[PDB]
């Protein structure tokens, strides 16, 4: 009975990568706290003293 | 994890401030510990055992 | 002294600036 839709994939289709700066910058600042919001924090430092 | 042994084997020898004295050292401490032989009584009965 | 009446007054000149060009960045 199973049924899913299908997520739409297709590549850039548009490319801002060569014009588009302000934009791009809009971005990557996203992708980027996303990215902060993932990478798994550290453990067992080396006391800072 | 062998931060352990280093660790009892400095405080042993009064004077150091084991805590205070990071985890660097140390591991290279165990680098060359790791070379060195065994005192005939030790090993000879490690390998009774 | 004067090295600090100019790291305020060069952060303004740099602010309103930096800042000019942040218009031009849809960005929250």
């Amino acid at each position: 009975t199973a049924r899913y839709i299908r997520p739409n994939l297709l590549q850039d289709r548009l490319n801002l990568h060569d014009n588009f700066e302000s934009l791009w910058d809009t971005i990557t600042t996203s992708n980027y706290i996303l990215a902060r919001s993932v990478v798994p924090d550290l453990k067992e430092l080396v006391s800072t003293e | 994890k062998m931060k352990a042994i280093v660790e009892d084997f400095l405080k042993r020898l009064h004077i150091f401030d084991v805590a205070r004295v990071p985890d660097d050292q140390m591991y290279r401490l165990r680098d060359r510990l790791r070379l060195l032989p065994v005192e005939v009584r030790r090993l000879d009965i490690f390998n009774l055992i | 002294q004067l090295l600090e009446v100019l790291k305020t007054k060069e952060e303004h000149q740099k602010e309103i600036q930096y800042e000019i060009l942040q218009k031009t960045i849809p960005t929250f």
